[PDB]
RNA sequence: UUGAUUUGGUGAGAGG
DNA sequence: CCCTGTCTGGCGTCCTCTCACCTATGA
DNA sequence: TCATATTATTACGCCAGACAGGG
């Protein structure tokens, strides 16, 4: 559940970047393909995003690392499927 | 009273006003200043582009909601292009510059 | 209006700023159930195409 | 997608390139059928087909050939919205000059062709002729010609001679106007003249002459040749309910211009005579001028009935144009509105929202959910399901609500706490249930209020509603540090009745093993809620580094304090509940909980406070009766003693012993004294009326009277209201402004009779009229403030400076009003504060001063802190993060991005409603004396008299801080001296303001220099005493033969030689001013401190006159340069004053209006920032004389005095940043090696980055001068014309921007609210960082 | 491809 | 020629609800 | 029905900004 986002503001200390990081993550869960890193208590993708932020496993650096990993996986998939 | 989507005016692309006309709430000037007072840049962007005026934005948004994709494709408000044609209908050459 | 038995007290917050907390005996007796009448017109004017 | 918006003039080639067809015929439509007109205003070929992909007449009724245009239709083939973007053009037969460039004040064609507006209009309305390159005749180029002047010239210069009229002639003049040539001439003219007026008149003409050459704007583009017509879709022709078309006003305007243009073409075909085509072209000129901006010419045209019809400029300007009505504020889908109600079961992050509104606002989410499950197929099926409202869509609705916030909004939103985001809880009902604490943020009572709900659609908006705008996140008001979720009215009564005590109850003095059995003894019926009792409580004090240490003890407390201790979180000490808990105490309870335990315990503890307050206020049964308002028994004898006193005064009035004004003053004084005595009688009779015994004799206590707990708790009521319900209700005042001598001796429990109620209605009708007219000025003040701010975004982290204003505590002359901890709380210091002992680094030089630092400042008794202010920030285009300060609603520093201009403007203008609209020095405390700005001398008796007017008398305590301050005049009798210790209440100063002392420095004999009785001075021997005095005349009463004679007194020795000033070689002569009377006559030896002559003599519009920076009517005059001073010419309009500096150059002077009582003598040396007369002082003089920090201290003190007189807490950051936005423009003094001009006004960030990129080179920079513009002149003088056009007058700003060819690099908040994109402040600051990086 | 007119504008009154 | 009355333009609060009323002419 | 084209009331209160007048 969710009442305040205060710990998520503590771990991403800008309070304006929290919205952007959790929005990037909640778009990775909504359309999205991806599955959450945290157990869901029938919370929506907003609260699951912020709840991933509070326990310190999603920030901007982890999302860019995962997207570089997916870009390398697509690169290796294209190279190993064609050649 | 409540409104999700219905009819609008003629001159402008914004929703009608009142209850006898099935219309939405005027999100006035001081509410825009109150959203600027927070960091509500995306809430204000859908508050004056998708929810109100931009016709391509609101049809894409209704289809995006009912597909299950909360995402806005904003575009430019229609009443600002109405402003451009009313200013341009003077002897004034107002434009929109480089990419 | 009508004359009703009124207590002056705070009752569990339901009459906080200027609100008023009403029993069910007021709404069972229809002792405010007012009657409104609406006129609705319909005309079949010959705008165009018959 | 696109950068800046460019505005320029419209060439006739550009207007033909916009166009799609010439609009000929004025015929609008057929009107008997449905078809339009071919080819009239609403054409087919010129614009497009009414129907989508259809020839209106007949061909193409499918989707194959989109474009073909047959001869039978003369129609394009595109979309229904294609006509909204397409515009037509009217080939104006006769040229017509634009009204926006002919009447803009100043006119664009008025200061360009060097011709007066009057003469320009004469020729323009076919009433005067104008010459154009005549030839070899005796006539100028600008000189005009009349009928008689032309007739004679016609017969004279019949050959080479040109003299046309109207726009045609004007056009030629502009067309044949070598811009470049004029530049040099004008520039050379400005450098070959000294005329002040001319200089300004030449610099304003050359500025608009070189600006036209810088852009691609031609001089012949001012006159309209190819008038453009607005798209039909934008001038819609819809019929109302009936059979007629309600036509717009622009169709009347365009149809008249086309009717007249067709008539003028036909008359030029037929070769009508001269006067016919002059009237025809003049009617076309007036028709075009009425189309563009109606009513700027003489009385505006009208269709139905006498009301003028609305033109294009009236579609732009005004409160109902496009900016203020459709681009800044829009009507909004997914929105709702209903009446609010309480619902106190809520947690403060959630609000109640009805099921009917919830099913209407969330129709697309329900459609998406229904289509996901598989219950239905097509969208229609889902719309039938929710139109029928079956049994399965309510589970769908509870599954779309759950974690989806909504924006509740009360309709007059003044500050940012009036839009807050909640989570819905569904309500059987039709009323929004709103959590009560949150009401004190919205200013929402429940007397019929309404609120709007808005739905954040996209995912970033749901996250902004949860992470920025959630109601748990707004628990501190952004104007200050005070909590805004303070418990308002019922809950403080429940607490004040709960935590209190009485001297005997059930369970007096029994002992309890915990708070749990305290509540168990209250519930079972064995003790009372207020019964004093030793309990054993375990308070957790967190004295380690983040570790909570338990200490358990026995507190002598009550039952209610233990029950309330069951709700307090762990870290707070027990002494927060040990007192009686009014409203100030519960506010600081929540404030100490927020400062210690953070946010989440403070949210859950605010809810538990509200729940236990409501529950025990319900258990209290705290009614109000007729017996609760206890009448004083002493009230009638007080009224009879006052009646005996007015009887004595009127018996003296019958015998004429006293005057009438002294009678009125004595009656108002005794009724004020009797009013205070009646209030003290009732206040004793209420505050300690209960007297109950305990085990023996009686003992008194504070009362449990109901109206007294409603007053003492601070729930609702004060001293004045409870005074008017029991004691007499004062002396009400009539609308004349003066008070009424017969008061209203009857309260409200006794009956008012008729006259007393009528006087009461005077006093209350004035208050209702004041609020209902005050609100307009309050709202317009908030508008001007958020449009001068509008741009200022926290955009750095350190500006890298060492300058900042000097925060001292403010002291008016009473006790120290606002302590230093209120002013330097959460503001980052400029240099490191020295500890008051000696040279210690107490705090470092860039530390935020939160509460722990401010307590270590208060322990050391720190004098004053040099702290960083927003007006000293060195950041170009924004404010750095340290020079702002603390976040104010967040504990930390301001984040990079958060818009501080808008929250500051709202925080100053939001209390605009609460504000109103319409001898010697006696010490109070006991301390040490200190003097500043002092040059003094010891008199003969010993009292240190002062030879300086501007001396500040401070009372410093034994610790080092400054506790008192006063202003002591020139020549006062100080009972004390420098550095001395006094007693509390001892008089330390004395003077006579009705007698300006002309006291000396040295001793000697007195001579009358230039003092001749008969012309200079006069003989007026005193009547009632006999001790005469030679009365000095002024320079106006004596005649012109002796007016040049200046009477004076110069002190000599026993021989006659001039005793010199100690330090110089100049004698001490004192020139006597006008209206003086000589006290000490000739031959009398003098000393210091003895006179040489007798010289006899605000609420809200104050806030407006400080921010708008008006001048007062009689300003205090100052000196622009230091040095010696003297007088000048005898009364030619004014009386001169010449200042010659000691080392600096002489030629500055000023002609003082001689109606002022001056301060300076002839032998006085002045300084910049030193006063010459007295009264109010304009801020421009502060800015150009003292400094920037002086004017920002002046505005923040002169407006915190209004906000403190009315009692509103606002931090000074907001006034410092609106002061920054006032003085943002500057003027050049020395142009230097840059590209500027001499007296050009340029904005400060521009000139600073210019000479900071030139000074980093070898070249030395440009030296500016700052100027203070008022807020509406400063927001209309911006480098962004949309920012200055969404605000006041759009005509002036759009013509200035058009003829300058101005460009709007958007870069602010309101340009991006207009153009429809992300704000460059909040969440969008990362987006604008990205876009500014990727260029 | 399955449907339609107030906004426009004035005046008066009301709510917070 | 620098003060100066005098005249002309340009502001004047947001949100909402109910009702009625709408150019003349004319062979 | 289908082109023809504009006249006999006053009663705000500052507050800047530009303009002819005169010592
Ligand atoms: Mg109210
Ligand atoms: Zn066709
Ligand atoms: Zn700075």
């Amino acid at each position: 559940a969710r009442v305040t986002v205060q710990d998520a503001v503590e771990k991403i200390g800008n309070r304006f970047d929290l919205v952007l990081v959790a929005a990037r993550r909640a778009r990775q869960m909504q359309v999205g393909g991806k599955d959450p890193l945290v157990p869901e208590e029938n919370d929506k993708t907003t609260v699951i995003a912020l709840r991933e932020i509070e326990e310190g496993l999603i920030n901007n650096q982890i999302l860019d690392v995962r997207e570089r990993q997916e870009q390398q996986e697509q690169e290796a998939a294209e190279l190993q499927a064609v050649t | 009273h409540a409104r999700s989507t219905g009819s609008y005016s003629l001159v402008t692309q914004q929703p009608l006003g009142g209850k006898a006309q099935f219309g939405g709430q005027r999100f006035g000037e001081m509410e825009v200043w109150a959203l600027e007072a927070y960091g509500a840049a995306y809430t204000l962007q859908e508050m004056l582009t998708v929810k109100s005026d931009d016709v391509n934005g609101r049809t894409k948004m209704y289809k995006n909601i009912v597909d299950g994709n909360h995402q806005m494709e904003p575009g430019m408000p229609e009443s600002f292009n109405v402003l451009l044609k009313e200013i341009r209908s003077l002897g004034i050459n107002i434009e929109l510059e480089d990419e | 209006g009508q004359n009703m038995r009124v207590a002056f007290m705070p009752w569990n917050g339901y009459n906080f700023e200027d609100s008023i907390l009403v029993s069910e005996r007021v709404v069972q007796e229809d002792r405010f159930t007012t009657i409104h009448i609406q006129e609705l017109a319909c005309v079949s004017r010959d705008t165009k195409l018959g | 997608e696109f950068d800046a918006i460019k505005i320029a003039l419209a060439s006739p080639d550009m207007i033909r390139s916009w166009s799609f067809g010439e609009v000929k015929k004025p015929e609008t439509i057929n009107y008997r059928t449905f078809k339009p007109e071919r080819d009239g205003l609403f054409c087919a070929r010129i614009f497009g087909p009414v129907k989508d992909y259809e020839c209106l007449c007949g061909k193409y009724k499918r989707l194959k050939h989109r474009g073909v245009i047959c001869e039978k239709c003369g129609v394009e083939v595109t979309q229904t919205k294609v006509r909204r973007e397409r515009m037509g053009h009217i080939e104006l037969a006769s040229p017509t000059a634009h009204i926006w460039f002919l009447k803009s004040l100043p006119s664009r064609i008025g200061l360009l062709l060097d011709m007066p507006l009057r003469d320009i209009e004469r020729v323009l309305y076919f009433e005067s002729y104008v010459v154009i390159e005549g030839g070899m005749t005796n006539l100028e180029r600008q000189q005009i010609l009349t009928e008689e002047q032309y007739l004679d010239a016609l017969e004279e210069f019949g050959d080479e001679f040109d003299a046309k009229m109207g726009a045609e002639a004007i056009q030629a003049l502009l067309k044949s106007m070598d811009l470049e040539q004029e530049c040099e001439q004008l520039r050379e003219e400005l450098n070959e003249t000294n005329s002040e007026t001319k200089r300004k008149k030449l610099t304003k003409r050359i500025k608009l002459l070189e600006a036209f050459v810088q852009s691609g704007n031609k001089p012949e583009w001012m006159i309209l040749t190819v008038l453009p017509v607005l798209p039909p879709d934008l001038r819609p022709l819809v019929p109302l309910d009936g059979g007629r078309f309600a036509t717009s006003d622009l169709n009347d305007l365009y149809r008249r211009v086309i009717n007249r243009n067709n008539r003028l073409k036909r008359l030029l075909d037929l070769a009508a005579p001269d006067i016919i085509v002059r009237n025809e072209k003049r009617m076309l000129q007036e028709a075009v001028d009425a189309l563009l901006d109606n009513g700027r010419r003489g009385r505006a045209i009208t269709g139905s009935n006498k009301r003028p019809l609305k033109s294009l400029a009236d579609m732009i300007k005004g409160k109902q144009g496009r900016f203020r009505q459709n681009l800044l504020g829009k009507r909004v889908d997914y929105s709702g509105r209903s009446v609010i109600t309480v619902g106190p079961y809520l947690r403060l992050h959630q609000c109640g929202l009805p099921k009917k509104m919830a099913l209407e606002l969330f129709k697309p989410f329900i459609y998406g959910k229904l289509e996901l499950r598989g219950l239905a197929t097509t969208i229609k099926a889902a719309k039938k399901m929710v139109e029928r409202e079956e049994a399965v869509v309510w589970d769908i609705l509870d599954e779309v609500i759950r974690e989806h916030p909504v924006l509740l909004n009360r309709a007059p939103t003044l500050h940012r706490l009036g839009i807050q985001a909640f989570e819905p809880v569904l309500i059987e009902g039709k009323a929004i249930q709103l959590h009560p604490l949150v009401c004190a943020a919205y200013n929402a009572d429940f007397d019929g209020d309404q609120m709007a709900v808005h739905v954040p659609l996209t995912l970033e908006a749901q996250l902004e509603a949860r992470a920025l705008m959630m109601s748990t996140n707004n628990i501190l008001s952004p104007a200050n540090g005070e909590p805004i979720i303070v418990p308002s009215q019922d809950v403080v009564l429940g607490l004040y009745y709960m935590t209190r005590d009485c001297v005997n109850a059930k369970g007096e003095g029994m002992v309890l093993t915990g708070p749990k059995e305290a509540e168990r003894l209250y519930r079972s019926g064995l003790a009372s809620l207020h019964a004093r009792v030793k309990v054993r409580i375990t308070e957790y004090e967190k004295d380690a580094n983040g570790e909570l240490v338990a200490k358990t003890s026995l507190k002598d407390t009550t039952v209610g304090r233990a029950i309330l201790w069951m709700i307090v979180p762990k870290g707070l000490p027990y002494s927060i509940v040990n007192q009686a808990l009014g409203k100030k105490a519960i506010s600081k309870m929540l404030n100490t909980c927020y400062r210690i335990l953070g946010l989440k315990p403070t949210v859950i503890f605010a809810d538990q406070i509200m729940y236990t307050g409501f529950a025990y206020a319900a258990r209290s049964g705290a009614s109000v009766g007729i017996d609760d308002m206890v009448i004083p028994e002493k009230k009638h004898e007080i009224i009879s003693e006052a009646e005996a006193e007015v009887a004595e005064i009127q018996e003296q009035f019958q015998s004429g012993l006293v005057t009438a004004g002294e009678r009125y003053n004595k009656v108002i004084d005794i009724w004020a004294a009797a009013n205070d005595r009646v209030s003290k009688a009732m206040m004793d009779n209420l505050q300690t009326e209960t007297v109950i015994n305990r085990d023996g004799q009686e003992e008194k206590q504070v009362s449990f009277n109901s109206i007294y707990m409603m007053a003492d708790s601070g729930a609702r009521g004060s001293a004045a209201q409870i005074r008017q319900l029991a004691g007499m209700r004062g002396l009400m005042a009539k609308p004349d402004g003066s008070i009424i001598e017969t008061p209203i001796t009857a309260n409200f429990r006794e009956g008012l009779n008729v006259l007393q109620y009528f006087i009461s209605t005077h006093g209350a009708r004035k208050g209702l009229a004041d609020t209902a007219l005050k609100t307009a000025n309050s709202g317009y003040l908030t508008r001007r403030l958020v449009d001068v701010a509008q741009d200022l975004v926290v955009t750095e982290d350190d500006c890298g400076t060492h300058e900042g204003i000097m925060m001292t505590p403010v002291i008016e002359g009473g006790d120290v009003k606002e302590p230093l901890r209120d002013r330097v709380l959460g503001r980052v210091t400029a240099e490191d504060v020295l500890k008051p002992g000696t040279a210690d680094i107490l705090v470092p030089r860039n530390t935020l001063l939160h509460e722990q630092w401010c307590d270590l400042l208060e322990e050391n008794s720190v004098d004053a802190v040099k702290v960083r202010s927003v007006v000293s920030c060195d950041t170009d285009f924004g404010v750095c993060a340290h020079c702002y300060g603390r976040d104010l609603a967040r504990g930390h520093i301001i984040n990079k991005g958060e818009a501080i201009g808008v929250i500051a403007a709202q925080s100053i203008g939001e209390p605009g409603t609460q504000l109103t609209m319409r001898s010697s020095i006696q010490v109070k405390n006991k301390g040490s004396i200190k003097l500043s700005n002092v040059k003094s001398v010891v008199n003969s008796s010993g009292k240190l008299v002062i030879t300086s007017r501007n001396t500040e008398l401070k009372l410093i305590d034994e610790f080092g801080r400054t506790k008192e301050s006063y202003k002591v005049p020139y020549g006062a009798v100080l009972a004390k001296g420098d550095g001395e210790q006094v007693a509390g209440g001892e008089t330390v100063a004395n003077w006579d303001p009705h007698t300006m002392p002309v006291i000396t420095e040295v001793s000697g004999f007195v001579r009358f220099t230039d003092m001749i009785d008969g012309q200079t001075i006069t003989r007026q021997t005193d009547e009632l005493t006999g001790l005469s005095s030679l009365v000095v005349l002024d320079s106006a009463e004596r005649t012109a033969g002796g007016k040049d004679l200046r009477p004076a007194l110069k002190i000599v020795d026993a021989q006659g030689n001039d005793v010199l000033i100690p330090g110089t070689d100049m004698p001490a002569q004192y020139f006597l001013p006008g209206k003086a009377i000589v006290q000490l006559e000739d031959g009398v030896q003098i000393s210091s401190g003895d006179t040489l002559a007798r010289i006899p003599q605000g609420g809200l519009p104050r806030v407006a006159d400080l921010f708008e920076a008006r001048r007062p009517k009689e300003p205090a005059i100052l000196a622009e340069i230091s040095g010696i001073v003297s007088f000048g010419k005898e009364t030619k309009g004014k009386r001169r004053l010449v200042i010659t500096p000691v080392d600096g150059s002489d030629p500055y002077e000023e002609m003082i209006p001689k109606w002022r009582q001056l301060n300076v003598f002839e032998g006085e040396r002045v300084e910049r920032g030193d006063v010459i007369s007295d009264g109010p002082e304009a801020p421009h003089d502060i800015l150009r004389l003292r400094g920037v920090h002086a004017v920002t201290r002046y505005i923040v003190n002169e407006v915190q005095d209004v906000y403190r007189l009315q009692g509103v807490k606002i931090n000074d950051k907001h006034i410092e940043v609106i002061v920054r936005q006032m003085l943002r423009k500057a003027t050049i003094v020395n142009a230097g090696s840059s590209d500027f001009l001499e007296g050009e006004q340029v904005e400060y960030s521009r000139v600073k980055i210019a000479n900071r990129e030139l000074e980093a080179n070898g070249k030395v920079g440009a030296t500016y001068s700052r100027d203070l513009l008022g807020i509406t002149k400063a927001s209309l003088a911006t480098e962004s014309f949309i920012s200055a056009a969404s605000f006041q007058e759009t005509t002036r700003v759009l013509t200035e921007a058009a003829v300058a060819g101005k460009r709007d690099e958007l870069r602010g908040l309101k340009e991006n609210v207009i153009v429809g994109r992300l704000i460059p402040a909040g969440t969008g600051y990362a987006y604008h960082q990205d876009r500014m990086r990727r260029r």
